[PDB]
């Protein structure tokens, strides 16, 4: 009765997450990560359509799905 | 109210934490004797002796086809029908017939919980081990040594629950 | 992983349930469906949306 | 032949099966039905139709 | 062991075994976190 099998392998090792996560959430102190971080009367054009484009992607620190990138050092917005 | 035959204390009971709450004397069974000669006062005293008597004692003393969960269930091991299984040629329609594997299935289907707890007291636990206790000569020692589980305010570590914070 | 994580033999991913039977009023209406969850299946409610 | 072919106890000879669910889409109907053989009987499909 | 570390304390500081990586645009990814 071992169920390590099922398991994605990560090579001659299963990839078995951690056990300490089971949910648990309520109104007034759960929070979790991915947090809201965000005829022109003005014509200024330029750094309009770059906020635009800010505007549909992101950034965090948590992210760490895969890599940082190369050199580093260890930083906030947990 | 005799310090020698005294009307027993009841326990209450908090569901939600499993602990026993405060207790008191009992206040809804009294006998209103009031109206009655000693003859049948001495008969009364007599009959709530013997309550006590029962009450001390009490409590001092006295504390193939498995069931499955109240169906039970057959058990086979070799009952593999469908025995063919879809390679690169065959194609397998819909099929299944649900047998508890004799090891796996029930095994995994009865096990308990990884590690026991340790809390409070479930219902009928507390009806066998918390009986009315019988309080003798109430209160007769100096401070600190009275029973302090009867006040319900009253914490066991920090003494004395502040009520209202 | 490769064996015992997927069925082999023939089987749905999206099924679909139809209303067995509905009952209408002027301002709300009842629908009642039969779900069914056949052996060697488990169905997770989060994906269901009427 | 006489015994050991014909029941005595009282059996239905044709059985007609209600409709379960039902669907009038604009290009199909769906019909579905709850094919109930009991016991002690065996079923020739080639009998059956719609 | 290793000499060549910043040492934050007496004890030094070193990160998991376990940190030689790999994604390939696949999908082969789309995999969970740090933690």
């Amino acid at each position: 009765i071992n169920f390590a099998s099922l398991a994605p392998r990560h090579g001659s090792r299963p990839f078995m997450g951690n056990w300490q996560d089971i949910g648990t959430s309520n109104m007034s102190g759960g929070a979790f990560s991915w947090g809201s971080l965000w005829k022109a009367w003005n014509s200024s054009t330029g750094q309009m359509l770059r906020d635009k484009l800010k505007e549909q992607n992101f950034q965090q620190k948590v992210v760490d799905g895969l890599a940082s990138g190369i050199s580093g050092v260890v930083d906030l917005a947990n | 109210m005799s310090k020698e035959i005294p009307t027993p204390y009841m326990w209450s009971y908090q569901p939600q934490m499993g602990l026993a709450a405060g207790a008191a004397q009992d206040y809804s069974t009294r006998i209103n004797y009031m109206s009655a000669g000693p003859h049948m006062i001495s008969r009364v005293n007599g009959i709530r002796a013997h309550r006590n008597r029962i009450l001390l004692e009490q409590a001092a003393i006295t504390t193939l086809t498995i069931r499955g969960r109240g169906i039970q269930l057959n058990d086979e091991s070799v009952s593999s029908s469908l025995g063919l299984r879809p390679d690169g040629t065959f194609q397998i329609g819909g099929a299944g017939r649900p047998s508890f594997t004799p090891r796996q299935a029930i095994l995994t289907l009865q096990t308990s919980s990884s590690e026991p707890r340790s809390g409070g007291i479930g219902t009928l636990q507390f009806i066998e081990e918390f009986v009315p206790s019988v309080y003798f000569n109430p209160f007769s020692g100096p401070p600190g040594h009275y029973p302090d589980q009867f006040i319900p305010n009253f914490d066991a570590v920090k003494d004395s629950a502040d009520g209202y914070d | 992983p490769t064996h015992d994580v997927t069925t082999d033999r023939s089987q749905r991913l999206t099924l679909r349930f139809i209303p067995v039977d509905r009952e209408d009023t002027a301002y709300s209406y009842k629908a009642r469906f039969t779900l069914a969850v056949g052996d060697n299946r488990v169905l997770d409610m989060a994906s269901t949306y009427f």
